[PDB]
Order: structure tokens, then C-alpha cells, then sequence
């Protein structure tokens, strides 16, 4: 389905920089924290070869 | 085995037992209630007489 | 999510460990209008609707 909207979200100019993982990245799923509260499953952390 | 989610349950409702004052000296010492209309008219302080 | 397993006689199979996931959802800060009307302009019941 389909419709015109007026208001609209912009995505940023990204960086040029030839950016790498480091190391080599993988997750688990958790239903909970070190300290009992729930994990948002729905991101991770990651390192990235320079700050771009 | 399994990894589940932990709430917390709080009882809002249901309160721990708990102090009190008793209250017992003022409850027993004697009552005055002047007038609050005389009382402002004679700026919060009355007096009574002692025998001669 | 399940894993899949295949024959009658399952009991070399291990079973699924089941990860209960939970996704937070929260509210924004308030957002809110504000407007003022004197006494004369509240004798006018159109400023008040248009206004709302």
C-alpha cells in the first residue's frame, strides 16, 4: 500500500574512509544482563579500524 | 538448559508492618480551644488570672 | 525459534534451550502548546476553540 507523506527523515552524508571491522565480530542472545535486567537483543557492539 | 526473562514483583499495594507515636501524654493533658476570630483579634496570646 | 530434528528414535538428539528475548519500548519527553487570553479576550469563545 502506498501513500504521500509531507514530513520526511533524512539519513547523514556518510564517511569516505575505508573503514574494517576489528577483530571478528559475533553476538550472542541473552534474556538477561550481568546485574538481572532484560538485554534489547535488537543490537550489539562492535569495533570499527578508525573513528569514521 | 533454558534462559528466561526476570521481572520484578513488586507489591505496591501491600506495605511491610511498621512504628507509630502513642501519642499517651498529650492525650491526656487538658484541652482549650478559645475562639480563632478572638484569638486574631488579641494577637494569638490570652491570659488568665492567679488568686490573690 | 525451534531447531528441527528428523527420525522416530530421538534419543542420541538434544533439545532446544529456549532464549526468552524481550524488546523495551519507552515514552519521549512531553511535548506540549502554550497560549494566554485576558479577561477581555476570553468574552470572544472563538480564540479559546481556534486556539485548541
Amino acid at each position: 500500500d502506498s501513500y504521500k507523506t509531507d514530513i520526511s527523515g533524512r539519513l547523514p552524508k556518510g564517511s569516505t574512509e575505508s573503514l574494517t571491522v576489528s577483530g571478528q565480530p559475533e553476538h550472542k542472545v541473552e534474556a538477561k544482563d550481568s546485574n538481572g535486567m532484560p538485554v534489547d537483543n535488537r543490537q550489539g557492539t562492535i569495533t570499527v579500524s578508525a573513528s569514521g | 538448559a533454558n534462559q528466561l526473562a526476570k521481572d520484578l514483583e513488586i507489591m505496591f499495594e501491600n506495605y511491610v508492618e511498621g512504628f507509630e507515636a502513642a501519642c499517651v501524654v498529650s492525650r491526656n493533658a487538658k484541652k482549650f480551644r478559645p475562639g480563632d476570630t478572638a484569638m486574631q483579634r488579641a494577637g494569638d496570646v490570652l491570659y488568665r488570672p492567679q488568686h490573690y | 525459534h525451534m531447531n528441527i530434528e528428523e527420525g522416530l528414535d530421538l534419543s542420541s538428539k538434544t533439545p532446544t534451550a529456549l532464549v526468552q528475548r524481550l524488546v523495551p519500548s519507552v515514552f519521549k519527553e512531553p511535548k506540549n502548546i502554550l497560549y494566554t487570553l485576558d479577561a477581555r479576550e476570553m468574552r470572544d469563545p472563538e480564540h479559546k476553540t481556534e486556539a485548541g
